[PDB]
């Protein structure tokens, strides 16, 4: 755990060694935009924008990527709902329940699964308004997602519309699956087999499949 | 990318990858056509045409 200093809240960014190559560029990009973005109240709070940079990358097989945080109550960990109250994480948990046959559980978190890094393409939104900070994060979002995708075997993006152009944001090709957002019409997320697909793709790359049941909180 | 159909094709690609002992033209053409579909659909996959 290292840190670097920026000129706007949160002022310090703490990061695991595996992120070192992007940190000086992150500092330059964040400094040019942060004052604008800080004019709004955000999800998450500025002190949590970068908490996922504390995760290692070298042990990661899969990135699970949403577009931006919960409009409210973002923790800085994508999809994380401490008291298991947000619809998206409950839907993700029901899919994994159906997949694994675990029926009794009290919560689910993508961030406690071996080999998985949950990620948000944009690192904040103005409170209550999805994608409101797309314009600020743009260059940072590319920088960080490109770095992640040097390490993972599979990128799984949630949201057909949101991620329709994701390939243009990446330099090197990476295995990329775009599935439905948990709130898609017509129970489309329920029918989606992305978690299983990710595992077959991992096997095709001689990697160990993800144990999705590790996400459960009991 | 999403679907039960996609999953079925990938599983079949994986099964053929694990054999790699093609006894006819059909199986080898299937394997290679699945590679092409997988690569187009997911951008990059871990196996290669033979
Ligand atoms: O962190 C989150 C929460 C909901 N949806 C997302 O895309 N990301």
């Amino acid at each position: 755990m290292n840190s670097v200093t920026v000129s706007h809240a949160p002022y310090t960014i703490t990061y695991h060694d595996d992120w070192e190559p992007v940190m000086s560029q992150l500092v330059e990009f964040y400094n040019e935009v942060a004052s604008w973005l800080l004019r709004d109240e955000t999800s998450p709070i500025p002190d949590k924008f970068f908490i996922q940079l504390k995760q290692p990358l070298r042990n990661k097989r899969v990135c699970v990527c949403g577009i931006d945080p919960y409009p409210k109550d973002g923790t800085g960990v994508p999809f994380e709902s401490p008291n298991f109250t947000k619809k998206s994480i409950k839907e993700i948990a029901s899919s994994i329940s159906r997949l694994t046959g675990v029926i009794d559980y009290k919560g689910y978190n993508l961030n406690i699964i071996d080999g998985v890094i949950p990620w948000n393409y944009y690192l904040s939104c103005k409170l209550g308004e999805t994608k409101s900070h797309a314009i600020y994060w743009d260059k940072i979002s590319k920088l960080l997602l490109q770095h992640i995708t040097k390490h993972v075997s599979v990128l799984y993006c949630l949201g057909k519309t949101d991620f329709s152009n994701i390939r243009a944001k990446l330099e090197s090709p990476v295995t990329t699956i775009v599935g439905y957002h948990p709130a898609a019409r017509d129970r489309q997320f329920e029918k989606d087999r992305s978690f299983e697909i990710i595992n077959v793709l991992l096997e095709l790359d001689n990697k160990v499949p993800i144990n999705w049941a590790q996400g459960f909180i009991y | 990318m999403t679907s039960s159909a996609d999953l079925t094709n990938l599983k079949e690609l994986l099964s053929l990858y694990k054999s790699l002992r093609f006894s006819d033209s059909a199986a080898i053409e299937k394997y290679n056509s699945l590679v092409e579909w997988g690569t187009s659909t997911y951008w990059k996959i871990g196996v290669q045409k033979v």
